[PDB]
RNA sequence: AGCGCCGUGGCGCAGUGGAAGCGCGCAGGGCUCAUAACCCUGAUGUCCUCGGAUCGAAACCGAGCGGCGCUACCA
RNA sequence: CUCUAACUAUAAAAAUCUCUCUUCUC
RNA sequence: GAAUCUGGUCAAACUUGGUCAUUUAGAGGAACUAAAAGUCGUAACAAGGUUUCCGUAGGUGAACCUGCGGAAGGAUCAUUA
RNA sequence: CGGUUUCAAGCCGAUGGAAGUUUGAGGCAAUAACAGGUCUGUGAUGCCCUUAGACGUUCUGGGCCGCACGCGCGCUACACUGACGGAGCCAGCGAGUACAACCUUGGCCGAGAGGUCUGGGUAAUCUUGUGAAACUCCGUCGUGCUGGGGAUAGAGCAUUGUAAUUAUUGCUCUUCAACGAGGAAUUCCUAGUAAGCGCAAGUCAUCAGCUUGCGUUGAUUACGUCCCUGCCCUUUGUACACACC
RNA sequence: ACCCACUCGGCACCUUACGAGAAAUCAAAGUCUUUGGGUUCUGGGGGGAGUAUGGUCGCAAGGCUGAAACUUAAAGGAAUUGACGGAAGGGCACCACCAGGAGUGGAGCCUGCGGCUUAAUUUGACCAACACGGGGAAACUCACCAGGUCCAGACACAAUAAGGAUUGACAGAUUGAGAGCUCUUUCUUGAUUUUGUGGGUGGUGGUGCAUGGCCGUUCUUAGUUGGUGGAGUGAUUUGUCUGC
RNA sequence: GGAUAGUGGCCUACCAUGGUUUCAACGGGUAACGGGGAAUAAGGGUUCGAUUCCGGAGAGGGAGCCUGAGAAACGGCUACCA
């Protein structure tokens, strides 16, 4: 089980489980999106749609029933690396690189990474498609 | 190149025209590039003109006629065969097609 | 192509570089 | 230690009083010069182990097995 | 060198392709 | 009449910081070319299967679509039927 | 001849005649092309290759004919208009022996396929009138995977062939499966045509379900339209011209 | 208010080429190589890019201004005839449908393909391949294979050699073999040959993507053309076309 | 007025507010010494001119200098930086 990162080899830190893929006809259902979602304080749609954003292919999302289908032939390494891009761009904060940061909207629609240990409001890369995705669905309140 | 001398518009010195809307596709269309018709017709279908006439009071009637100025877009009009694609040497003839019936 | 979208993309990239300046300044 | 839930063909739900269910799976065929979409046809199974009720119980019930959601470490 | 009249109304889906490119003089 | 030496005097030059030009590394950041059997779709050329294209503004895996205004580069040069 | 046509090309109906769809069917059948196939037809061949333990040629034997499978031409049946016992008895294409073993008649033995003796026929004589089936009549079977269906699995009897095993082919008996009209889809078709049914001939030593023709019984439903799939002409736009792959 | 006749100015329009254009066309896009009325602003292949950068205006969205490196031989304009078009129109086909008929795909078998297997299941075809190469092949045929032969290796030169260039063979083994193929042994035969080379035949050997020839289809549709002659500089077009 | 071989904001002192500009100033750049010329060639023209002739400029970078008619000299000096 991953230590929640890729180019990071500690023995003590917050945990993430790897995600995998099963075949449908073709589109791969990813089993382990809700658990990583809870391990990163970030809803599963952000995981799936970010994977799509770095991927560039049609995708299907259904959170109520666990059938997360992403279309394409992607070996474990490719999607785990795209999710690594997710966690580095999104999950981990600046100073300590905390693998639990939430996504918060202030009175301005500044979608921002917010942490707990360092607790800063990390200046978010709003210049990404997942920023618009997250702003479309406010977290834990529109899902 | 140039499809038409009048650029299929027939504005030629008006700067702008207030747009109208198509009857079918319902698009904003310049009133001059807005091929349109007088769909003149009697109020009743030509088939039943007999029956209605003896089905009514007030003999020697007039049988009124309903009118409408129908504005057709380019796309709908060319679609419904009411305007025919033509050869360029045949396009330019602006004369109406010579009184359909006589 | 659609130069409409290319011009709009250039405007958006300029907007993003301007906002990166705005945070950085 | 006790109560509420469940018992798959490879997976999610369902009717459980006429006895293997669909989607999605898959093997194969159809269509197209070709691929997909689609169209269709077929293959896997002891609704958990054993009884009662019944013409017949996967099914109504039960005399228990395996696993779960609470009480809560209950001398 | 005498004519100014009739007329109608569909829009269902169709996605794609890596080939060789070759030469004209009484 | 040398030395020394009062003044100024041109002033090179040195320190000190400011200020600028050019090279100059540079964590990292953002692009473009050529490479044409990478992947996803098929935007366009015909009515490209929703006409295109333009300006504007929002959104949108990507293409692009959308609303408003336009133009024919359109598929109409055409109803005193 | 009557309609119909700017009264022209012609088209429609009727009369008459055998024939009134270009009378019916065919066969000849344009330019330009395809990287279509074929060097496996040649004594047509370029070029390359091997040319003496040979890729030449010949002799034997095995192989081209095997099978967890799929697809594509066909045949027989899924029964009652049937099947079966018998009777009745209509054809046209053909073909057939020389430097050799064909066509088989008739008569004799066998139940059969067969075998024998002769007989004509090099072909309007002879096979021949190919006494073909389908078909009809009279009986039987009686709606039961049953006298339908006969694949397949046993045993034997014959013939051709140097040579039949991996059942050549024919015959006798037994065995009698799957077959209840067949998913998605698809093919063919308009009059002596479709369908059924047989016959011949090519292949042939010997073997057909194959095919080429021939005839027998003999049709439902049109006499149309671009909906699908294409085609031809014309107009039109194309950023296609290796041409919507 | 109307009609006539003329004109001034305005938007335009129809014919024409008399010119001029890369033509499409234009009464201006003319009076432009016969090059010259006066005039401000623009562009020098396509990208990179209206991009970077520095200004400048702006509350902002953004405008005006505005490169270079780099990279490529075309991008592109008009125009041609084809092809295409889920574009339009005029006619067609029972290799399309319609009406139906009869079937195929269901069953078994036979045959033909593919794939698996084996030495090999010889090979070529994938509408116009697949009961086709007469491909219904027990030998052959044959092109596949485990083997066995044989030369049917001309001609020329050199080469040996009549005390032998050489061939053939009963019998045993050996080979299925009654093959003197091989040997053991001997006999026969004679200048045709034998061994080298130059050169040569055969080859259902390879290559139809080198070719003929043949036939298949494109395509049973109605299509195909040239000589003047005209229309365009031309590529071409008309003749072959409005209708019926 | 000083100073200079001698004019002149050359320098000073007192005043006056002026000078130049879209007819391109000033700034920046010049792998620019200017020219006579060279190449090229219908005509118009384009590019090059470090370099034989002319001028001007330097003697490592700046300055300061006596002598001498003539020097800010450099195969003459005074000094700093290299
Ligand atoms: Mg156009
Ligand atoms: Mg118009
Ligand atoms: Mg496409
Ligand atoms: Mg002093
Ligand atoms: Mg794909
Ligand atoms: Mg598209
Ligand atoms: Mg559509
Ligand atoms: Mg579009
Ligand atoms: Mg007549
Ligand atoms: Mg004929
Ligand atoms: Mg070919
Ligand atoms: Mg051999
Ligand atoms: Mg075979
Ligand atoms: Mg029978
Ligand atoms: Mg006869
Ligand atoms: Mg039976
Ligand atoms: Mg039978
Ligand atoms: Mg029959
Ligand atoms: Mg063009
Ligand atoms: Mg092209
Ligand atoms: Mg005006
Ligand atoms: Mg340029
Ligand atoms: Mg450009
Ligand atoms: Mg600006
Ligand atoms: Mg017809
Ligand atoms: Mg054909
Ligand atoms: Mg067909
Ligand atoms: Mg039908
Ligand atoms: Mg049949
Ligand atoms: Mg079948
Ligand atoms: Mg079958
Ligand atoms: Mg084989
Ligand atoms: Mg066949
Ligand atoms: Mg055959
Ligand atoms: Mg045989
Ligand atoms: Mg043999
Ligand atoms: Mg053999
Ligand atoms: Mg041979
Ligand atoms: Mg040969
Ligand atoms: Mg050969
Ligand atoms: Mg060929
Ligand atoms: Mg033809
Ligand atoms: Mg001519
Ligand atoms: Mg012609
Ligand atoms: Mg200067
Ligand atoms: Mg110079
Ligand atoms: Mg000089
Ligand atoms: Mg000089
Ligand atoms: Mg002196
Ligand atoms: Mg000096
Ligand atoms: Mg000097
Ligand atoms: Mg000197
Ligand atoms: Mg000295
Ligand atoms: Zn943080
Ligand atoms: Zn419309």
């Amino acid at each position: 089980i991953n230590i929640c990162r890729d180019n990071h080899d500690p023995f003590y830190r917050y945990k993430m489980p790897p995600i995998q893929a099963k075949v449908e006809g073709i589109k791969t259902a990813v089993l382990n999106v809700a658990d990583i979602s809870h391990a990163l304080n970030r809803p599963a749609p952000y995981i799936v749609k970010y994977f799509g954003f770095e991927l560039g292919a049609q995708t299907s999302i259904s959170v109520d029933k666990d059938r997360y289908l992403v279309n394409g032939v992607h070996e474990p390494a490719k999607l785990q690396d795209v999710l690594d891009g997710f966690i580095n761009k999104f999950v981990l904060c600046g100073s300590c690189k905390n693998p639990e940061t939430e996504i918060i909207i202030t009175k301005d629609n500044d979608l921002v990474r917010d942490c707990k240990a360092c607790g800063k409001r990390t200046p978010m890369d709003l210049r990404h498609k997942l920023s618009s995705f997250i702003l479309k669905n406010p977290p834990d309140s529109v899902s | 190149p140039k499809k038409r001398a009048s650029n299929g518009r027939n504005k030629k010195g008006r700067g702008h025209v207030k747009p109208v809307r198509c009857v079918n596709c319902s698009r904003s269309v310049p009133k001059d590039k807005a091929i349109k018709r007088m769909a003149i017709r009697n109020i009743v279908e030509a088939a039943a003109i007999r029956d209605l006439s003896e089905a009514s009071v007030y003999a020697e009637y007039a049988l009124p006629k309903t009118y409408n100025k129908l504005h057709y877009c380019i796309s709908c009009a060319i679609h419904a065969r009411i305007v025919r694609v033509r050869s360029r040497t045949d396009r330019r003839i602006r004369a109406p097609p010579q009184r359909p019936r006589f | 192509m659609r130069a409409k979208w290319r011009k709009k993309r250039t405007r958006r990239l300029k907007r993003k570089r301007r906002k990166v300046r705005a945070r950085s300044k």
